[PDB]
């Protein structure tokens, strides 16, 4: 679980993004899609030319879930439920890919708050996406 | 591996890369990130908290050894296995690292890459690092097949 | 790959393999125990259930086809990359299914053959089937480097 | 995060195992040294050859530890938590190898249970092996 120290580093990360939650998740999508490119075909009704409306309507929206279990943390599973149904049950989104999403908010992150980002920080961040991802399969078991 | 004009892409930016100290900073963060690494390293003394293991001076060194390796491979891409076939068989068939951790220090290095560079490293021009750390890593694991 | 007891200790052994049903069980169980591998299959109709993928005819005949390419394999075990290099274009860039799926769809069969042969189905033999499925994931995987 | 005709299902299954369980640990643990010899490392003090007594008696432990999560599928992070601590604390155990030991496992209760191993049974044992397996995760420092 989150230790006390994590759970300053991950609120005071995230209070830094502040208001840019929603560009940096537009970003960390795009990140994915490029560098990863099967994951584009969870999206095939979305346009996903750099700076696409759909893109940046969804980035605004994994921000808005980030931003809300950064305000939870002592209780992950239980926030994030309704989410877990959606990309199992309905979209069958392959385990794999939550760990690169999560990669690629780490070099979003790392790319605009380099002088935040030490290693614990890296380290508790890490740990709070492997936290969500973890959630986010969970219904699969 | 890449086209004749992604490598040049890539090549590009490496040469802006101070491949010592990403290193360095590459090989501590994986220690602090993912601990169950640490167990390949006990012999490099103190690895207890994220300062120890950041200011371990043979973690230092090591990363240095880990990341001149890789420029060495940013030189033969066309031919990452071979280049790489030594080290795939000390990491296999000697230190039994399991390819899945290739990939993790791959993409830590692509994380410091980031910090050190900041929006010069482009969504594009990380996708052309993605594919080199996935081929580095594809060498180091060969020995495996 | 397989040293030259060990292709013919699996090749001895897959004479053996009633090949059509081990191919049909063996997907079933892949889409009844992984929920995720149904989206590649969503036009083969009702799989929302156990007895609904066990009982689905279509389902029993890509089970076939699945484990005849596999069986081709098995007289290829020198090119497995040349073997399945027209498949690999089609899971790669057609389906995009993800190489971690050519491993569990492995595993998987290795667990069907198990339940078949019982303890004829040796540690030994088993790890020798281990290799032979990691060879077939990374020859489907290849056109993904 | 399980079912209840997989909890039926899962004692079912260890039911007709019964005083095998040690047994049956043992064999697991030797298809997982042979199928994935990388897990070897994590035993270098052992005999690893076939019937030695260190495998035996390390089976026998994992199969009780198996024999109590079958008797607790309701409160798998709560009685696996020491287990847990020790694989990640002290013994530093890759997480990449919890999926190998099951499909071992799996492979090895396969083996001796033909006509009682159906797709729905399998399912709910690799569901239960993953519950374990996450909670053997769980804590990483
Ligand atoms: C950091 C972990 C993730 C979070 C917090 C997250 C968040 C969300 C949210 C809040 C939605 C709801 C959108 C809506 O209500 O319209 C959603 C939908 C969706 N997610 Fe995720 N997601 C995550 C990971 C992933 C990953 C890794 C993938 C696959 C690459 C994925 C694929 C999808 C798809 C295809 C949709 C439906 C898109 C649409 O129709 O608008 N998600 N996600
Ligand atoms: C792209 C990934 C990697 C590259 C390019 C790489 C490269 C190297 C190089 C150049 C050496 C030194 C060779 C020598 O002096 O003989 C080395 C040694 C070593 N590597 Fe790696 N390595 C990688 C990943 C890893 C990972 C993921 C681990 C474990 C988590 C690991 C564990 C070790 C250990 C324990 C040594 C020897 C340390 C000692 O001598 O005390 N390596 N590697
Ligand atoms: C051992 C690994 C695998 C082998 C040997 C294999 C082999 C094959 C073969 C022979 C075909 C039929 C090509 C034809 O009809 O000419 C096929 C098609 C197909 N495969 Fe695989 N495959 C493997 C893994 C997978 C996995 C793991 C998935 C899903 C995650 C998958 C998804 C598909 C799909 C969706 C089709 C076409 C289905 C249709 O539209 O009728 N394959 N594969
Ligand atoms: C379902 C999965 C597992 C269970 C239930 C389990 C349970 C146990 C138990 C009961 C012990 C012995 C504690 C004692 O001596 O009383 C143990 C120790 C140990 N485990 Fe696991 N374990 C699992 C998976 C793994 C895996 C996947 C690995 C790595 C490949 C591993 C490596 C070890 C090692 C090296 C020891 C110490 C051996 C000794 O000194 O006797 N375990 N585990």
């Amino acid at each position: 679980v989150l230790s006390a120290a994590d759970k300053s580093n991950v609120k005071a990360a995230w209070g830094k993004v502040g208001g840019n939650a929603g560009a940096y998740g537009a970003e960390a999508l795009e990140r994915m899609f490029l560098s990863f490119p099967t994951t584009k075909t969870y999206f095939p009704h979305f346009d996903l030319s750099h700076g696409s409306a759909q893109v940046k309507g969804h980035g605004e929206k994994v921000a808005a879930a980030l931003t809300k279990a950064v305000g939870h943390l002592d209780d992950l599973p239980g926030t994030l439920s309704d989410l877990s149904d959606l990309h199992a049950h309905k979209l069958r989104v392959d385990p794999v890919n939550f760990k690169l999403l999560s990669h690629s908010l780490l070099v979003t992150l790392a790319c605009h708050l380099p002088n935040d980002f030490t290693p614990a920080v890296h380290a508790s961040l890490d740990k709070f996406l492997a936290n969500v991802s973890t959630v986010l399969t969970s219904k699969y078991r | 591996m890449l086209t004749a004009e992604e490598k040049a892409a890539v090549t590009g930016f490496w040469g802006k890369v101070k491949v010592d100290e990403v290193g360095a900073e590459a090989l501590g963060r994986l220690l602090v990130v993912y601990p169950w690494t640490q167990r390949f390293f006990e012999h490099f003394g103190d690895l207890s908290s994220a300062d120890a293991v950041m200011n371990n001076a043979k973690v230092k060194a090591h990363g240095k050894k880990v990341l001149d390796s890789f420029s060495n491979g940013m030189k033969h891409l066309d031919d990452l296995k071979g280049t790489f076939a030594q080290l795939s068989e000390l990491h296999c068939d000697k230190l039994h690292v399991d390819p899945e951790n290739f990939k993790l220090l791959g993409n830590v290095l692509v994380v410091v890459l980031a910090r050190h560079h900041g929006s010069e490293f482009t969504p594009l021009l990380q996708a052309e690092f993605q594919k080199v750390v996935a081929g580095v890593a594809n060498a180091l694991a060969h020995r495996y097949h």
